[PDB]
């Protein structure tokens, strides 16, 4: 079951064209796993203090036994059937135009370099609007646009007794060898192999990703990323597995894979708080056209002291910030 | 025998323009047996070795047993040597180099050590230490009289050589093509307008392909990804596709292959065979020919062109139960496996998406996890299930 | 009862139909046991020598081990010199094809030659020098013999040869076939339409597989699944999922499978013990059967069907101690390392989630980690908690 | 032209500013082509072993085989020994600078030792054991006679060498170019402004480059795995752009190409084949000129610059069968390796988008799948079709 | 009695049912005490040798000084010669079959043959070459014995052999047992159902692994698990967990364990200083006891049961300067290596988590970093802070 959410809107479980239990303790199950990852998870003043708070079903979602309530905070959610996404209630209109202002949010206050072509390719594709399918497609094509541009390949110095003389012969490894043993080379090779920790996470990143995804188009590009990664040994994506992983000349190009695949893996889902999503935001705006989120710098949009208004739902809003930037510079 | 002289006809078409070409398509379309059949067709030899070679790339498979490498060898007292002996496409290249300068009717062709050299490249038991290094001076010698050797005579090396690499994509073919990037390319060859001589690291010796040495690659293109091969590498090479083809799969093109190698009297066994496998079916003649169809459509929406189901598998089928077996496991583990277990799409290929729990292909199982996974199982037809399970398919 | 004739026939059909098989399940449904019991019924040998050969893949397995490498050896005054030896599968393969024409009435064969390279194949005593060179004239003369021998005689050589290749998924198959995985393939067997005499690289000698040979993988999939396998091993190879059977756990089951070896004074004492095990089970025969199959269905659903428990460990049940040292030291170490601590799945799997502190097989820890962090304590519970746990399985 | 002089003068000037360029570009481009023409006209030889050398780099080059390392050698009195082999660059650049030593006119340099190592070097039989001390002795000669020789006579080395490097960029340059990342520099060579000479590691020689060898490395763009992104081993090269150049396949530049090969007649030969190829394509004479660049900045926008289309694909077509051949077989199978399962894309790149079915290139399957994804059909164009389908692309 | 009494008899139930066990668990738990105080008990010989041997595997550990390989020895006049020296497995396994039928009464037995064997199977120094043709005689006459003897007799020998593997884990164990793995199963052993005699590859002798040779091989599981070891280990061996036990680091069961490796004259001294260690302690004589049981349950919430602490870090403390050395120079630097970087996992284990200044091991440093970061710093406290730091952690 699907729920598409704004903050701070309440549909009951009649609403929703589900289970009357199943949608219930799925995402409980996971405000309950938000509140085990409250700490790690950045607030700017948002009033939450949850070291008991959210304990009494209030995480992300309020669960009550008729409706569900949403918070602040932001993003997908995937747990037991049951998908989750909160979107920020400024970009609520009056289907798809306020899921890529809140990626266009993101990309450009979170530091993400997704790309507007990609976005643009989503819409008129008549899928289903889903926070999830959307990241799992921008990591399913900036993983395969580069491995279609050149498959990663690490050089590692492997200490080998090979029956070909390949690289350099290790030779007190061979001189020190008794002369029934002389069918063999010591060598040692530096190898162009495939089966890096960087491919091996991104393997176990698409596996992961097949197993949630929904949409025919990140299943068949998915598909052939798991064609691609065919040889590569599967793993466990711990987080001590993408720690490991350090971007020089010889991987940088996987950066933007790397950054959406960490960003979904490592009952999951990103959650954002909307209040520290608008102070990210503003501070990386008032820098190139040279905080509170509630109605009343605060948001302006068609549905909701310098209002900041949002063109971004489809770089001419900053423009109209110099009527007030003239009075305040 | 009308779509097999055309079949082969892009093959010798393509390898007289390119020197070499790569049969692509999924696995059971015919591609090492169209790249077999061609090659003893057009070298009248029945077993690799003389003037064709078979080899397979597989994972391990490395430049040094392709082209060179020092390797131990042992003497005729069995004293480990190492020496570098030349690989498999080295050992055809120096083969059909050395043989097309026996027809050259030259008066600086040394014919004596030309022919020698041929002895030693068509010896089949490793070279004695005493033959080696007549084999490494005759070699030697060749390269010297190559390069001082006009276009015009080393263009037109009579004798056709074959390499079927079946299976070329299961390797690093840019590793294994370690000089063969640069010289395989038809001007690059021997006798060509930008003819290149290259010198290989291990032995120090030149080398060039000749012109009468020819490649065909076999890739399934299921098996790897067709989207990983060299942008480079894929210039040297015309790509002939090889799909499915389920006409083949017809009772009449049923009987049309499996009558041209088996006696007559066996031949109306089999008919009566044939016609009871396609009566059971409703007597529909085009019934394997409709499912094969059916199904490589409904693989290639929601999969690949390239992870279609080849029609070799149903093409020795003669009773319901070789079809019940090519069914289970020739099509429904190649299934499972390009589909990776998900069992909503290989239904929904299977014509059974929304129906479970009945003489389906693949059960759902009624119990559910504690996240609410579901799981199906895969359910053995036999009989009547199975041939109305297969029509169910093709309605 | 009949699971020796229902997966003896279909290895049978598939051994005659593919040419080799993979024996693919969970560990301990039996796999290796098939495998060994249906080559001993198919060749009246009870161990492994002469017409079957019995190998394990691992790592560390080589071409050189399989199929040929040199070896080092003595000499008279004992010096190290190099024998290239023939490996595992060249050695049945020879073997299969000397014995193959042994028994073909023909008149090219010299039936003496051919008998003395059965002697040397068979010899289990490692060859003298004198046999060593004895024995490479011989291969000599049969691969000449095999050239010169048509397709018609080379279709069906009488005696069946068989390699059982138990765990056949831990080898690296590019690293042990090399190229000549091709070769497993029925067409391409000697004496089918495409055959390959194909030269080995280290003693120049021919080789090829007959018909007489068959491989009979074992495999388990819990450690590693069939997508994960090689390529060309998925290809030619057939596989047969050897089901865990938790129908011989019942109480009559356990016993006629025990008494097929058994005293005929030990059939009342198994009477007096196999009786008072289901007594303390609730005089329920079936609650083995129930219990093993309660668990492989939670299995199913949430992991694969590779996971599964096998039936082998419960076969020596004979009182409720038995069960426990099987339960706690063979299944409950087998679902902790198949669901990787993830207790929660371990315990809706025992169907004991939200059940902790009692008579539980995981209690709770009541310590919460830093972040949250929760374990499982392994509980070891003993007599009738133990059985009252185990009865809370399958209700 | 531009071609016909000038991409001969960057090759020229920039090799004499720099000591060595790399040729980088799309396949297809003319680096190998404009490499080999560059160098047989400057050394006026059309063949490698005097004056110039061909190398390929791939995966199995080392450094070992390139400047120098410990290589097993065998002779009749010892089995098996090291020797520390120069490579194939420390040849080159030992020969280049050997020769340049033959026309200076200093009488500390002994003539007659360094036309010894002249032989030595120049010698195409391996060196024997008494020959290759002497070669060793007549090196530490050298690099103490050109350790006290004065620059100004070091540096003006008369006769050129030079070192073609196709697929430089498929081998680990900087593990190949050990030493020569320092010394490759224009004046860190011989007679440079500051000289340097290192010692080696294996051989424990000094060994500096002559400022007599040029390095002219072609590397392809189109794989970014293997792109040269060592920022410091850039800095010794000067990269030149080979484009793709369409204004080749204009009829009267593609006829000037192509006849410069051909002598008397079949010149007319070509002349009407290209007259009958473009009055089928409309009497548009860069008909092929703009449909490489309409593609080639089709591909520039959806995938990078790299992957265009080099001109090598239609520069040798001569009817509308081999613009088909061409099409069918080079140019849209590495479009769909290019744009693979991306059917709106490559749609777009043929100028074909939204255009499903009729004359198109790639018909739009009629089924959906059961999330609505949706597939394409390549159609095989003939005749006005195909050149009307081509016409589609270029306006 | 609960060390040894009752962790014999698990010991004693699967090495009489496996054959072989692996005794597992984290450091200091007492695998290789258990296993070398098990195997005296059993063997009742102190010093290996006769009855059993001790070996560790590393992983330079290989196949011929395990089994067998060759050695250069000098047999006569310095003429060296290679012979094959048998490793410590096949020497403890032809010493258990020797012994086994030197007490067998057969009476084809020859005795006198069989006790030379015995001898020249336990020589402390290499043989003589006299002596090493005799051991090849004997061993040549045992295995033409053990071929013709029944199976029913070999297996019930009667004196049983150990081999005690320490660190199994760390040596590959498919390059030292080679195939020889396979053998160690109970059935394939010598007097099994599936007994197989293999034949070595240097010396060719046969060889089979006899039913009363049994290996224990202890390892550690704090590195890697039960669960990522070698295939070859987890179903050939029985494995029995040796987990930390902290009752005896109580006050009565420290003297007990200490008291047996003490005379009388120092078993009173030890207790006047264990007396006034548990003074200083409290008056609790099990604080050591829930010193470790409350730290290692901490350890199994956080990381796992695998990396809990050992018993044998505070098995040797008499003073509380002892407890205070294994304290901050075995268990916290073992801990910040657990929990490296990590403050808050490492202040929950230790019982201080919120507890940021004064009396702990851990102080927080007086200064946020700039991304809100926090460090602690490591508190030495000696004396009754560092007492009444340890009791908040049993508190
Ligand atoms: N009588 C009888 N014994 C069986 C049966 N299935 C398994 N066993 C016994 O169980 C033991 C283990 O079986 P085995 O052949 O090793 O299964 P496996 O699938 O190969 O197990 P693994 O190697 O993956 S761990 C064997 O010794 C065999 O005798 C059966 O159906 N009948
Ligand atoms: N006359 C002429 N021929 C050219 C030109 N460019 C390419 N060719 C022809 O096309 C063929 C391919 O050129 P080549 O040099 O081999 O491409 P490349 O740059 O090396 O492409 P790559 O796949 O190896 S990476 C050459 O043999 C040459 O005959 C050119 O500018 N003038
Ligand atoms: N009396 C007695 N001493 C023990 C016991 N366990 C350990 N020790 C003592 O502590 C020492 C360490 O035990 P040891 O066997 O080496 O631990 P381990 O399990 O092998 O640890 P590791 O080798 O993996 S690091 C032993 O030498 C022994 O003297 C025990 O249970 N009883
Ligand atoms: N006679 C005939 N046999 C075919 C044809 N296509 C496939 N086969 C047979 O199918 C078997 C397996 O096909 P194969 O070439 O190995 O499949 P591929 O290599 O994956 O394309 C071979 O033994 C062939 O003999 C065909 O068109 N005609
Ligand atoms: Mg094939
Ligand atoms: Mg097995
Ligand atoms: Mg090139
Ligand atoms: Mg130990």
């Amino acid at each position: 079951t699907t729920i598409t959410l704004y903050e701070h809107d309440e549909k009951r479980y009649r609403d929703i064209a589900g289970d009357k239990k199943a949608i219930q303790d799925a995402l409980i199950k996971l405000n309950k796993q938000f509140k085990k990852d409250f700490k790690k998870l950045d607030r700017s003043e948002d009033n939450s203090d949850t070291e008991d708070t959210i304990d009494e079903s209030k995480g992300v979602v309020e669960v009550y036994a008729n409706k569900i309530k949403a918070r602040h905070y932001v993003g997908f959610a995937a747990v037991d059937n049951v998908f989750l996404q909160i979107l920020p209630k400024v970009f609520k209109p009056k289907t798809w135009e306020p899921i890529l202002a809140f990626i266009r949010m993101l990309d450009m206050a979170y530091g993400l370099k997704i790309k507007d072509h990609d976005l643009a390719y989503l819409q008129g594709r008549n899928l289903r609007p889903n926070l999830y399918e959307v990241f799992i497609y921008l990591f399913a094509k900036s993983l395969w646009s580069e491995v279609q541009r050149g498959y990663h390949r690490e050089y590692v110095e492997v200490h080998r007794e090979e029956k070909f003389l390949r690289g350099k012969l290790l030779m007190s490894r061979q001189i020190r060898k008794l002369p029934h043993q002389l069918n063999t080379f010591s060598v040692e090779v530096h190898e162009l192999i495939e089966d890096n920790l960087l491919n091996r996470i991104f393997y176990a990143s698409v596996r992961e990703a097949l197993r949630r995804t929904t949409w025919g188009l990140n299943r068949k590009l998915l598909g052939e990323l798991m064609l691609a990664f065919d040889g590569i040994t599967p793993i466990h994506l711990r987080t001590e597995h993408f720690e490991r992983v350090h971007f020089t000349r010889l991987n940088e190009r996987f950066r933007r894979p790397f950054e959406l695949a960490k960003l979904l893996f490592m009952v999951s889902g990103f959650f954002v708080d909307m209040n520290k999503l608008f102070e990210r935001f503003i501070e990386r705006v008032l820098v190139r056209n040279l905080a509170k989120y509630r109605e009343l710098p605060s948001s302006s949009t068609y549905n909701q002291a310098y209002n900041m208004d949002y063109v971004k739902t489809g770089f001419k809003a900053d423009k109209n910030f110099r009527r007030s930037l003239n009075n305040i510079i | 025998g009308h779509n097999i002289k055309e079949d082969y006809f892009r093959v010798d078409m393509l390898l007289n323009k390119k020197g070499q070409v790569i049969l692509y398509g999924p696995p059971g379309t015919g591609k090492t047996w169209i790249a077999r059949k061609y090659v003893v067709e057009e070298t009248n030899e029945k077993t690799p070795g003389n003037k064709w070679e078979f080899i397979t790339f597989h994972q391990s498979y490395s430049y040094e047993e392709f082209i060179e490498g020092f390797r131990p060898r042992t003497d005729n007292e069995e004293k480990i040597r190492y020496v570098v002996e030349d690989g498999i496409f080295k050992k055809i290249a120096l083969r059909a180099l050395v043989k097309g300068l026996f027809e050259l009717e030259d008066a600086t062709i040394g014919k004596d050590k030309i022919h020698r050299l041929y002895i030693l490249l068509t010896k089949k038991e490793p070279l004695s230490p005493t033959e080696y290094e007549e084999y490494l001076r005759l070699k030697r010698y060749l390269w010297e009289l190559v390069g001082g050797l006009p276009k015009d005579k080393l263009k037109n090396l009579t004798p056709k050589f074959y390499l079927i690499i079946d299976e070329i994509n299961r390797g690093n073919i840019s590793k294994i093509f370690g000089e063969l990037i640069t010289l395989l390319e038809k001007d690059k060859r021997l006798g060509g307008e930008n003819q290149l001589i290259v010198r290989l690291p291990y032995s120090g010796e030149p080398f060039a392909v000749p012109p009468n040495l020819y490649i065909i690659g076999t890739m399934n293109t299921a098996d790897r990804s067709i989207a990983l091969l060299d942008v480079a590498l894929r210039r040297r090479f015309a790509f002939i596709e090889v799909e499915p083809r389920p006409e083949f799969l017809e009772k009449e093109n049923l009987k049309k292959i499996r009558e041209k190698k088996l006696k007559t009297e066996d031949r109306k066994r089999l008919n009566e065979k044939l016609n009871e496998l396609f009566s059971k079916l409703g007597n529909d003649n085009y019934f394997l020919k409709t499912l094969l169809e059916k199904i490589n459509v409904r693989i290639t929406v929601v999969k690949d062109r390239d992870h279609r189901i080849g029609h070799s598998y149903f093409l020795n089928v003669e009773t319901v139960e070789d079809l019940h077996h090519v069914w289970y496991y020739e099509v429904l583990p190649l299934l499972m496996e390009y589909f990776y277990n998900d069992w909503e799409t290989i239904k929904w290929v299977l014509n059974e998406k929304g129906k479970e729990h009945g003489n389906v292909f693949f059960e759902k199982l009624r119990l559910t996890g504690p996240n609410g996974e579901e799981a199906y199982q895969l359910k053995v037809l036999e009989g009547d299930a199975f041939i109305g399970a297969l029509k169910r398919i093709i309605s």
